[PDB]
């Protein structure tokens, strides 16, 4: 079956992806314009993994 | 001077401060292909920058023309270069048309700083003094040579730079004398680039058995041509093998156990992959001692195995399947016999690596496999460019062969090494049978005009294999004076000879001060006088390519020159 | 195409055009923060080695450049080069 | 007969091999390799963000070492050579020979952000500042073992004519203080099997290691494989050694009994309540060069009657009375150590008061679970004596509820008097 | 003798169960994959046997006609251990050898190669029908019906000369119902 | 829009991705807990606290993809879960041999996590890794025998597979579901 869409959950997830991307942007600007890259790497590959789950889910349905 | 052996750490810290970020790729590594030591140094360097997560690019480069091409198309975003295995012997600041006032930033203070570093990792000597002292951007990693030796040349350089009357004239004449005695030295390699990078890893604390094996490999590649340097560096490699070797003893051979040993690694050609017979037969040293290029030498080799009690069929077995009792006993058999034949320098302790159950490989065998991959792994100017592209592409086969995940590619390297050395040997016996060598008063000349395998010798490394085979054969004779040699081979497609100017060397077992390759500047001087259309853009500047019609005028002027 | 034409009927050609227009309409609307046309193999590594398989000169990316020199090799964020792996210019992993 | 030997914390012998550890602790570990006639020394660190590993060839053959945050200190016991190596290398290395009489040896060395300390088999105790300037020479009972953490120095003394004793100091940039000087130490020595004899030839005191907690309490781990911690050391008239972890007992327990042997505990650091240690397996007592991951043992107050556990278990399950006894005692001693730390030194992270509050919760919970058993046997006096121990009035309500559900109105009445007294 | 045979068998069992390259147990996997499709054999690369423990290859190459049956026996035991639950039947597995040793041309093979492992090449000129050879004979005495059995390995066998405790001069006969047989084919190589 | 091979199952890489979301115990080799006397992790898929409060060799629990990302560098060591040790795997092997019908209660991620940690954390095991690989192999072989015995009892109705791994299930899924589907289709076709 095509299962019912989690409307509210997906709204919240897309909001978090947008805000987390804007955060990673802001910190990258702060680096370009203490300076440990490792948490930024974890943030970046987190958003890649999370966006993969949403991509696989939507493409499936 | 620029970065001494004690302070490579400061240079590496500077590389990270300037040219590391999650954001952008900022570091470019130029590496001279057709150089095993530069390859291994770049591999160690790339593993370091992998672990430290520095976004970086490697470009393999054939020669100075390709350097000046690729350098001209680097963006201002690229604020560090590492030049691996070239560039020390030439004024890079002039050659790349650098102006420090075009690269300066944030000078404020009696002080300067620059938008691009150019670090030089080169073992060739003499250093160009404009790199060492003249430039504020070129940054050479030094083995100690500058501080050990070049104090007088340092003094002369700085005073002649300052010295813009009779005393003034005598002083500038004096320091011109010093610098023109320092220049016009012959070229020579004094260190292994890979051990230089290993000293950097030691300073950072990054040493491990992978990086130690790469250091061993890049260092072992010097052993054919630069045996004195290898003998300098071998004890330090022993120290590091003992320091990193694990503590278990009588260890059971297990699929996961990488064990890196010091043990007997004889001076035989690919012993553990050749047959025993072939490993004697195709060895440069064995051919030199036994004069194996003729039937009487072949008879002597048969005599040797007969006196060893080894059946010739057993000697010709592939080494894995060769008789286990003979392999256990082989050190004793060699000890009991090889002094009678003068081959006692076959005995050597070298580095052997084995990884689980897939069998042992020595550093000797491994560098032979890597060179074989560099040599043969995969309108005239366009054809030449396509050829040099093929050699650039061979670099990544040797690179990938350094990884245990791709040992089938290493096995390709082993096979190609055997067949290459067969071609070397056949061309060599052709030269010595037909006496192609001409004994000119100042140097020995050999020119390959025709025959099989001629399309291999357009590769510089394969030509240097034949050169080293011949030179080992010459060195072990007391009859011959130790003259320098020129070795050339025609490319019938480009209509150009590839020509190599080769040092002599003393016989392998004897010990004296090194003797330097003065073909580099001699070829430059003839090139400067002549109308001939010779190319001198190869990084090993004692190797050139020259149009066929120009060769005889060129060699006539060479032998009339007093520079050799 | 959402990132041999003779073999299609004209209805199929204009159908393929309209369907690509639809895919682009999705990844251009809401849900845009996910490249919906991207890969479906999970991201295993954030930094990868990539060998330049065909030459393409100097190109910028978000905060830098790549000069796609033939048979050069990078160590680089996968997300900054994925498009070129799909387009066949970069080799490894 | 007894013999003096060089000590360093958690260092190991050579044994049959050609390499050993000079020391290991919360900062890192140091190993030496008998590289023919000279020694290859490697200094390795556990925080690889702060500190970078380094190595050097040693021509003197150092056999003493001490490693802390600011630098490494080395010593050669027989010749008196010592060397100090700051880790940043901004401050210089320095080397010195300290004088030894015939047959005298350096027995231990230690370092501090403003001092370097050397003790010898004849009891001389030589102090240098961190740049090698000689500052003092004392004579004491021979310092067989020695360490420091920040400015706090803790040393163990022994001779045939003085017995086993310890000293504790806090030297500092100012207000140089001594807490206890050569007080007797309650640690157990070995019997002054052959692998044990090899180790005790290397280390006759049997002190496997000696260190400070993360909160700065002195600790020592003897031949009985029992961790001792000196509690309330800042007020010397109240100080007492706590045997906070019998590691033989806990090894026997976690292995499911069976008289389990050929598994040994090699301690590195206590942290807060959790001994970091290598668990060595086989005949030898000490680790090999590929240093295993330092497994973690939580401290266990030694109240575990082995016969009772053997009867109930014949994987081991603990009766709730024993478990609550250990819980009550462990939580009490840990809360006391945290309280003294926070009063005298204060918080170093930003959560120690929260940890102390959570721990008090566990303490009152353990008291309630023992109170329940006392009420089950209807022992009003035992239950009441337990009721006095609870710290939170809010938890003392549970004593009321239990005594109600145990149908003990006498307990309810008396506890209500305590409720009122605690409110007032 | 059978103590040493047991040790040889255990050594081969360990070779099957332990030999590993790049995270894969190639001989365990090959043995299982062969069992599923019901071919009861194992193809062994002697490079791997040499690399594992060259003493084993020394035993094998010294006298393969005694050591190959023990290797086959080891393969049977591992086959059962990896395909039949221990304490809730298969034939004797054939050992097939892959090798890269130096070839001997057919005309050079002579008395020095008798009982040695040999590698060669040629053209097959003929192939005979599938004759039947015994792997296991059920046996009994013609007079007293003493019953026994003879396991056979085909590397160079007979019936016993007289009864294993009068039974007459040549007393044993085969029982074909409980005996076991295999296909044997002759090839002529030129 | 979904590839043919992903239509009704997970790729082994997707199974790895699922398993990578599990927490795992690590020994840090960096300190991030700041003293009272700079960038923080700021995650959104998992808990941020442990990474922000690491201290070297104070063991702590983090999500496995982060633990691997740290262990790609020298900055971490991954503590093996208790089941992934020689004695525990031997106990599970004895359970498997002792109970022919049941599968032993290894955790659902066991093959995947064994693969991951043997490749990316080969130096963190207290036990010799060659024995752990051998016993993981013993377990997979025995469990595969039990799988083959189970497939003799496929039905039109249902099936029960108590302690089968996620990877073992995913390996069998495009066979068992197809055969039980076709048995259902045969059966339901017969009904009046
Ligand atoms: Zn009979």
């Amino acid at each position: 079956e095509l299962l019912p869409y989690p409307h509210q959950l997906m709204k919240r997830l897309l909001n978090r992806i947008s805000m987390q991307s804007q955060l990673i942007e802001n910190i990258s600007m702060g680096f370009l314009d203490n300076e440990s890259k490792l948490p930024l790497l974890c943030m970046e590959t987190e958003l890649e993994r999370l966006k993969f789950v949403i991509r696989s889910y939507i493409r499936c349905r | 001077m620029y970065y001494g052996i004690s302070q490579f750490s400061e240079a590496y810290n500077k590389i990270l401060r300037n040219s590391s970020s999650h954001s952008s790729c900022q570091l470019v590594i130029f590496v001279s292909c057709l150089n095993i030591d530069a390859l291994c140094a770049t591999k160690m360097l790339s593993l370091l920058f992998k672990k430290q997560l520095v976004q970086s690019q490697i470009v393999p480069i054939f020669g100075y023309s390709e350097l000046r091409r690729h350098y001209s198309q680097l963006d201002d975003n690229i604020n560090s270069l590492l030049l691996v295995g070239f560039g020390g012997v030439i004024d890079l600041e002039a050659f790349l048309e650098i102006d420090p006032q075009e690269y300066v930033i944030d000078t404020d203070s009696g002080e300067q700083s620059f938008r691009r570093d150019i670090y030089v990792l080169d073992a060739h000597r003499p250093w160009n003094l404009d790199n060492i002292f003249g430039s504020q951007i070129i940054q050479c990693f030094d083995d100690g040579t500058v501080d050990d030796t070049l104090g007088e040349q340092k003094e002369a350089y700085y005073k002649l730079l300052e010295l813009d009357r009779k005393q003034r004239k005598k002083q500038i004449h004096e320091y011109e004398g010093v610098l023109e005695e320092y220049y016009s030295q012959g070229t020579t390699v004094v260190n292994s680039i890979s051990a230089q990078i290993y000293s950097l890893l030691s300073a950072i604390g990054e040493t491990n058995l992978s990086n130690l094996w790469l250091n061993i490999l890049g260092t072992t590649s010097l052993d054919i041509a630069y045996a004195q340097v290898y003998n300098r560096l071998y004890p330090l490699l022993q120290d590091e093998v003992k320091r990193l070797t694990p503590s278990s003893r009588n260890s059971v051979k297990t699929p996961d156990t990488l064990t890196l040993n010091i043990q007997p690694d004889y001076y035989l050609f690919l012993l553990r992959h050749s047959s025993l017979y072939d490993s004697f037969y195709y060895s440069n040293y064995v051919n030199a001692k036994l004069s194996l290029w003729n039937e009487n030498g072949k008879k002597r080799l048969h005599k040797m195995f007969a006196r060893m009690g080894i059946p010739l069929s057993t000697a010709q077995e592939t080494w894995l399947y060769m008789d286990h009792s003979i392999k256990r006993e082989l050190g004793i058999i060699f000890d009991k016999n090889l002094d009678r034949y003068g081959l006692q320098d076959i005995i050597r302790d070298g580095f052997v690596r084995t990884l689980g159950y897939r069998g042992s490989i020595s550093a000797s065998e491994f560098v032979e496999a890597l060179t074989a991959l560099l040599e043969v792994g995969n309108n005239s100017a366009q054809k030449l460019t396509n050829l040099r592209k093929r050699w650039v592409s061979n670099f990544w086969l040797s690179w990938d062969a350094l990884d245990d995940r791709k040992v089938e590619l290493l096995n390709r390297g082993i096979q190609l090494a055997q067949d290459l050395q067969r071609a070397i040997f056949n061309t060599g016996v052709a030269i010595l049978e037909k006496k192609l060598i001409k004994h000119l008063r100042i140097y020995r000349l050999c020119v390959l005009q025709d025959g099989p395998d001629l399309d291999l010798y357009r590769n510089p490394l394969t030509l240097l294999r034949l050169g080293n085979w011949l030179i080992e054969c010459c060195a072990e004779s007391e009859d011959k004076q130790l003259l320098p040699m020129v070795l050339a081979s025609i490319d019938e497609n480009t209509d150009t000879y590839l020509v190599a100017g080769l040092t002599p060397r003393y016989p392998r077992g004897l010990d004296k001060k090194p003797i330097l390759n003065n073909f580099s500047m001699a070829f430059q001087q003839i090139t400067a006088e002549t109308d001939a259309k010779v190319r001198i853009d190869n990084f090993e500047s004692s190797i050139i390519e020259i149009r066929r019609e120009d060769l005889s005028p060129f060699l006539e002027k060479l032998t009339l020159s007093g520079l050799l | 195409n959402g990132l041999d034409t003779n073999n299609l009927s004209h209805q199929e050609q204009e159908y393929l055009k309209e369907y690509c227009d639809l895919i682009t309409d999705l990844k251009s609307g809401d849900l845009v923060d996910i490249d919906l046309s991207g890969s479906l193999v999970p991201p295993s590594d954030v930094f990868i080695d990539v060998r330049v398989l065909k030459d393409a000169g100097e190109i910028q990316t978000e905060y830098g450049v790549f000069n796609l020199i033939k048979d050069s090799q990078f160590f680089v964020r996968q997300s900054d080069v994925e498009r070129l792996i799909q387009q066949g210019y970069l080799q490894k992993i | 007969k007894f013999r003096y030997m060089p000590f360093s914390p958690a260092g190991t012998p050579f044994g049959f091999t050609d390499r050993r550890y000079l020391t290991m602790n919360e900062v890192g570990y140091v190993s030496t390799v008998k590289n023919s006639e000279q020694y290859s020394i490697t200094v390795s660190f556990f925080d690889v963000g702060r500190f970078r590993e380094y190595h050097f060839e040693d021509l003197f053959g150092y056999d003493l070492c001490f490693l802390n945050e600011k630098g490494t200190l080395f010593g050669q016991s027989k010749t008196g050579q010592i060397q100090y190596r700051p880790h940043d290398s901004i401050h210089s290395n320095w080397t010195k020979i300290i004088p030894l009489q015939a047959g005298e040896r350096i027995t231990s060395v230690a370092a501090t952000p403003v001092r370097v300390i050397v003790g010898t088999s004849l009891g001389y105790f030589r102090s240098f500042n961190q740049f090698g300037v000689p500052f003092a020479v004392e004579k004491t009972s021979p310092i067989v073992a020695l360490t420091a953490q920040n400015y706090r120095v803790f040393s163990v003394h022994y001779s045939q004519f003085h017995g086993l004793s310890y000293s504790l100091s806090e030297l500092g940039t100012s207000s140089k203080r001594y807490y206890k000087r050569e007080c007797p130490l309650p640690m157990s020595l070995p019997n002054i099997k052959d692998a044990n004899l090899d180790y005790y030839n290397f280390n006759p005191m049997g002190i496997k290691s000696l260190f400070f907690s993360s909160y700065g309490d002195p600790c020592i781990f003897g031949s009985d494989n029992t961790l001792l911690l000196l509690s309330k050391w800042r007020s010397p008239e109240e100080s007492k050694w706590l045997p906070i972890l019998d590691s033989n007992m806990e090894i026997w327990k976690m292995s499911g009994g069976k008289e389990t042997t050929d598994i040994h505990v090699w301690p590195l650091a206590l942290a807060y309540d959790t001994l970091n240690c290598i668990l060595v397996k086989g005949k030898h007592i000490w680790p090999e060069f590929p240093l295993p991951l330092p497994s973690e043992m939580e401290i266990r107050m030694p109240v575990f009657v082995k016969s009772k556990l053997l009867e109930e278990n014949k994987e081991i399950q603990i009766p709730v009375s024993m478990a609550a006894e250990e819980e009550y005692l462990r939580s009490k001693v840990l809360s006391e150590l945290l309280t003294d730390t926070l009063e005298n030194d204060g918080e170093m992270y930003g959560n120690e008061n929260e940890v102390l509050a959570a721990l008090n919760g566990a303490y009152d919970k353990a008291l309630l679970r023992l109170f329940a058993s006392a009420c089950s046997d209807q022992n009003v006096e035992k239950a009441l004596s337990l009721a006095h121990e609870l710290k939170q009035d809010r938890a003392l309500t549970a004593a009321v509820k239990i005594s109600e559900r145990a149908e003990l109105p006498s307990l309810v009445k008396k506890i209500n008097n305590i409720r009122e007294a605690r409110y007032e | 003798n059978d103590d040493d045979n047991t040790e040889i068998i255990k050594s081969f069992k360990n070779f099957i169960l332990e030999f590993r390259l790049d995270s894969q147990f190639i001989y365990r996997d090959q043995l299982r994959n062969n069992i599923l499709v019901k071919n009861y054999s194992l193809t062994v690369n002697m490079e791997h046997l040499i690399g594992y423990n060259e003493d084993i290859y020394k035993k094998l190459s010294d006298e393969p006609s005694d050591i190959i049956p023990l290797f086959e026996t080891a393969i049977t035991q591992v086959a059962k251990r990896i395909s039949i639950l221990s304490r809730a039947s298969l034939p004797t597995f054939q050992l097939i050898l892959n090798s890269n040793a130096n070839q001997i041309p057919l005309r050079d093979l002579d008395s020095e190669h008798v009982s040695k492992i040999v590698r060669l090449s040629g053209i097959i000129i003929s192939t005979s029908v599938l004759s039947s050879r015994a792997t296991y004979l059920s046996i009994m005495c013609r007079n007293c019906r003493h019953t026994t059995s003879i396991t056979i390995n085909n590397f160079n066998v007979s019936l016993p000369r007289s009864c294993l405790s009068n039974c007459g001069p040549d007393p044993y006969i085969i029982i074909h119902e409980s005996s076991k047989f295999i296909d044997q084919q002759f090839l002529k190589l030129q | 829009s979904l590839p043919a091979h992903l239509q009704q199952t997970f790729s082994p890489e997707e199974i790895q991705f699922i398993v990578e979301n599990e927490p795992i115990k690590i020994f840090p080799r960096i300190t991030t807990r700041q003293k009272i006397r700079h960038t923080r992790w700021q995650l959104i898929t998992t808990d941020d606290k442990a990474l922000n409060n690491m201290v070297a060799m104070r063991s702590t629990e983090v999500v496995l993809w982060i633990a691997l990302l740290l262990k790609q560098q020298s900055k971490c060591s991954i503590v093996a879960p208790q089941w992934l040790t020689t004695k525990e795997l031997d106990r599970k092997i004895q359970y498997e041999k002792t109970h022919p019908d049941r599968f032993s209660e290894l955790p659902w991620n066991w093959l995947v996590l064994a693969r991951i940690l043997f490749n990316k954390a080969k130096d963190d095991f207290h036990d010799p890794i060659h024995e752990l690989r051998g016993k993981i192999q013993d377990l997979r072989e025995i469990r595969q025998i039990k799988v083959l015995k189970g497939l003799k009892y496929l039905n039109e109705s249902h099936l029960q597979l108590d302690n089968l791994s996620l990877l073992e299930i995913n390996e069998l899924r495009p066979f068992i579901t197809e055969i039980m589907d076709k048995l259902r289709e045969i059966h339901t076709a017969s009904l009046t």
